[PDB]
DNA sequence: CCCTGTCTGGCGTCCTCTCACCTATGA
DNA sequence: TCATATTATTACGCCAGACAGGG
């Protein structure tokens, strides 16, 4: 409902088709947190 | 999808692997039109095209060749959100130690190089000299040096003698700091003493010395050599209702670091005296 | 004997710093304690440092730092700041304010093999010129055309060194 | 303006070349001047045809070098550059000259 | 050398609504 | 218009945490 842009367009198609289901994905503001921590000398990642 | 989040230091090779192009010029945008700067902070080739699947300047106005980069445009050809994930890197002329590892209380470089914070800052702001593997002289490795202490030493130990200053000197010290060797020494020092205060002072130093060896974090990664810049989309430049651009604060910070770095490269490329440049590198360090 | 020293000014006001420095010398009449003053300013290297022939008394040091828009000397310490060399400033002397820039007479048409054509069809193009017909004002610049190296009779003014 | 001097020994070939050049010009740019025929050079040669001696015995050869002057009045960005790609018939020395 | 004043940093409530105001310089 | 680059106020209240001083 809030952040994930591909998640909410999938949600809007699924609501107007009666589906009622969410494809979760990742918050885009967490990627903003990764870019702000990564823009320092810090190397944050996502393992596996 | 993914388990744990791992945090570590950023190597200069790692920062060059994040990057997509060196941000040279500090010039933000044109400001009289709508176009940005080639190649400044808000570049085209280093990051991406403002418009989706369009060369900002002029070629590819349909959906067939997504990627071609002509010489007239010096532009990539992808999505509007592609610039939000892409980051640039500023080649800092003079080495600058991180402030998060120099003033964290306790400082990461304060309890690692066995040197007081006060003395660390003095040398870091071009106000004190530091020795580094002098040689056959009467001086320690951690012991610092002043103008008078260096002048006399300069005329004394003119040969095999090394006494730098700033982040460069600090970097060397960290770089030439056998972690493993210190472990045993510290461990042996803790088992050969009874001093309560010393015990706690030695156990806090050996804890951060063996933890650095357990991971892939290097001692020379504390000093920033390849400063990384945050994506433009994340430092947005939108105008408010009117005809001017309400600019963010990070654009002021990055534009000053790039202005000073260009000045320092020009002073270093003019073969001017070796001292000149202390104020210039100090202003870059503070920037 | 007067030795050289380096002064830092607000970069951009350097000629005005040099003029104000000469005027402070002729105000506080320590004329026997200053020799010269190199302060370049192009329409500029080094556009940020002023070279001063000087001696070191604390009075003359306070004089130079009381000159406006001057930060301070650059040396090992601030007690006894550091001289450098005479050759260092020597280079600047030659081009301190000598007639430089925006002037390319006969040194702007060097043939060799590096030129760009713009006053013609070759829009933003460059090529290598083997032979040249200066007598009849003609150039045989071989611009990469038709997958080869075909030359084209261009005009001296049409091309650009 | 781009003056173009086509030179060749075969006239038909030269003609073909000229047409091609015109075509190349006309699609990209506009107002091609035209294919103007200059005078042909008929460089003649006489030679004695006997190995040893017979002076009235002779062959008179010649090489007919034909000239075609094509001019282009407006050099655009697309047009001038195009020349590189469009390949013409062999044995035709072209000579483009802007201004 | 173990207490000790002294100095330096680091906290300090959530949610909402209305309005105005935004760098100087300059041949 | 298009690069040049940073100075003349004070008036919280704990509460940890680190530091030079001295019996
Ligand atoms: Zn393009």
């Amino acid at each position: 409902k809030s952040d994930d842009v591909n998640g909410r367009t999938k949600m809007y198609k699924n609501i107007v088709d009666g589906n009622h289901q969410m494809e979760p994905g990742m918050p885009e503001s967490f990627n903003v947190l990764l870019k702000e921590i990564r823009s320092l000398g810090i190397n944050i990642e996502l393992e596996d | 999808e993914f388990d744990a989040i791992k945090i570590a230091l950023a190597s200069p090779d790692m920062i060059r692997s994040w990057s997509f192009g060196e941000v040279k010029k500090p010039e933000t945008i044109n400001y009289r039109t709508f176009k940005p700067e080639r190649d400044g902070l808000f570049c085209a080739r280093i990051f991406g095209p403002v418009k989706d699947y369009e060369c900002l300047c002029g070629k590819y106005k349909r959906l067939k060749h997504r990627g071609v980069i002509c010489e007239k445009c010096g532009v990539e050809v992808t999505q509007t959100k592609v610039r939000r994930e892409r980051m640039g890197h500023i080649e800092l002329a003079s080495p600058t130690a991180h402030i998060w590892f120099l003033k964290s209380l306790p400082s990461r470089i304060g309890l690692l190089l066995d040197m007081p914070l006060r003395d660390i800052e003095r040398v870091l702001y071009f106000e004190s000299y530091v020795v580094i593997e002098g040689g056959m002289t009467n001086l320690e490795r951690q012991q610092i040096l002043t103008e008078e202490q260096y002048l006399d030493a300069l005329e004394e130990f003119g040969d095999e003698f090394d006494a730098k200053m700033g982040a460069e000197a600090i970097q060397a010290l960290l770089k030439s700091m056998d972690l493993e060797q210190e472990c045993e020494q510290l461990r042996e020092e803790l088992n050969e003493t009874n001093s309560e205060t010393k015990r706690k002072k030695l156990t806090k130093r050996i804890k951060l010395l063996e933890a650095f060896v357990q991971s892939g974090n290097k001692p020379e990664w504390m000093i920033l050599t390849v400063l990384p810049v945050l994506p433009p989309d994340l430092r947005p430049l939108v105008p408010l209702d009117g005809g001017r651009f309400a600019t963010s604060d990070l654009n002021d910070l990055y534009r000053r670091v790039i202005n000073r770095n260009n000045r320092l490269k020009r002073l270093l490329d003019l073969a001017a005296p070796d001292i000149i440049v202390r104020n210039e590198k100090r202003m870059l360090q503070e920037a | 004997k007067k030795r050289w020293y380096v002064v830092q000014a607000f970069s951009g006001f350097e000629g005005r710093v040099a003029t104000s420095l000469r005027e402070h010398i002729k105000l506080h009449n320590m004329e026997d304690l200053f020799g010269e003053v190199m302060v370049p300013t192009e329409e500029k290297f080094f556009p940020g440092y002023v070279l001063v022939q000087m001696v070191m008394n604390d009075a003359s040091w306070h004089l130079v730092r009381s000159v406006p828009r001057v930060m301070g000397f650059i040396g090992g310490t601030s007690d006894r700041p550091a001289p450098i060399s005479d050759k260092e400033v020597d280079a600047i002397m030659n081009r301190l304010q000598q007639v430089g820039d925006k002037p390319r007479p006969k040194t702007l048409f060097e043939p060799g093999e590096m030129v760009r054509v713009n006053d013609g069809p070759f829009a933003d193009f460059n090529g290598v010129v083997e032979e040249v017909d200066y007598e009849k004002s003609r150039l045989k610049v071989s611009v990469s055309i038709f997958g080869r190296a075909t030359p084209v009779e261009l005009d001296f003014s049409q091309v650009e060194k | 303006r781009i003056r173009i001097r086509l030179k060749a020994f075969d006239h038909r070939l030269i003609d073909q070349a000229t047409a091609e050049i015109v075509e190349t010009a006309k699609r990209t740019g506009a107002q091609v001047r035209g294919p103007i025929p200059l005078p042909t050079r008929k460089e003649r040669f006489t030679v004695l045809i006997s190995p040893h001696v017979n002076k009235d015995a002779r062959d008179q050869y010649e090489i007919r070098t034909h000239l075609r002057l094509v001019d282009i009045v407006e050099p655009t960005e697309k047009t001038v550059d195009a020349l590189m790609r469009l390949d013409l018939a062999a044995g035709v020395d072209v000579q483009i000259s802007l201004g």
